[PDB]
């Protein structure tokens, strides 16, 4: 009992940043950093931004902001704490059969708007900071215009799907691969974090 | 076979 450790909070290192005509990703934090503020919890860095990059001790993937929720995936986060200004920040929501969680979202960061427009024209963006065009295929399915390895989409998990309009279509949560080739995404439609909401 | 890998 005495020596049982603690599982760190997840801590933002970064975001993507879609202020401007150029998508690119940013580092705000450094390793040793990251790994002395997910023991503490305590991160007083400024956010900005709706996408941020964020990392466990075992794990970088990325975080939106919708509707003044920062979500992430369930098979990244975990039940984790968030790092913030004022010490870890407890999941508001966690729901692993959806393997989705959320946070109150970082002050200082953009929230994007849950898309109404009921298209099907969709675009993904990764941890490198590209902006992918993808089909809607179905609720939680699109695929992908051109094939990338899986290597490509790895730690690109929480990241949001957008429709033209720049709204929230969904959270991407999976590749879907054969020989390692993924030809198509599977995301959280943002209608189901609009369930969990309310 | 297509699978579902967890990015
Ligand atoms: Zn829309």
């Amino acid at each position: 009992m005495a020596s049982m450790k603690k599982k760190g909070s997840v801590v933002i290192v970064g975001r993507i940043n879609l202020s401007g005509d150029t998508a690119y990703a940013q580092q705000t934090r450094g390793e040793e950093g990251c790994q002395e503020t997910s023991q503490t919890g305590r991160d007083k860095n400024q956010v900005e931004g709706e996408v941020q990059i964020v990392s466990t001790a075992t794990q970088t993937f990325l975080a939106t902001s919708i509707n003044g929720v920062l979500w992430t995936v369930y098979h990244g986060a975990g039940t984790r704490t968030i790092a913030s200004p004022k010490g870890p920040v407890t999941q508001m929501y966690t729901n692993v059969d959806k393997d989705l969680v959320g946070w109150q979202a970082p002050q200082g960061s953009r929230s994007l708007t849950p898309c109404t427009c009921g298209s099907s024209d969709l675009y993904l963006v990764t941890r490198h900071a590209d902006v992918i065009p993808v089909r809607r295929r179905g609720d939680s399915r699109g695929s992908l215009l051109s094939p990338r390895p899986i290597s490509y989409l790895k730690g690109s998990a929480g990241g949001p799907l957008l429709c033209p309009a720049g709204h929230a279509v969904g959270i991407f949560r999976a590749a879907v691969s054969t020989r390692g080739v993924a030809k198509a995404v599977d995301f959280i439609p943002v209608e189901s974090l609009e369930t969990t909401m309310r | 076979q297509e699978r579902e890998v967890p990015c």
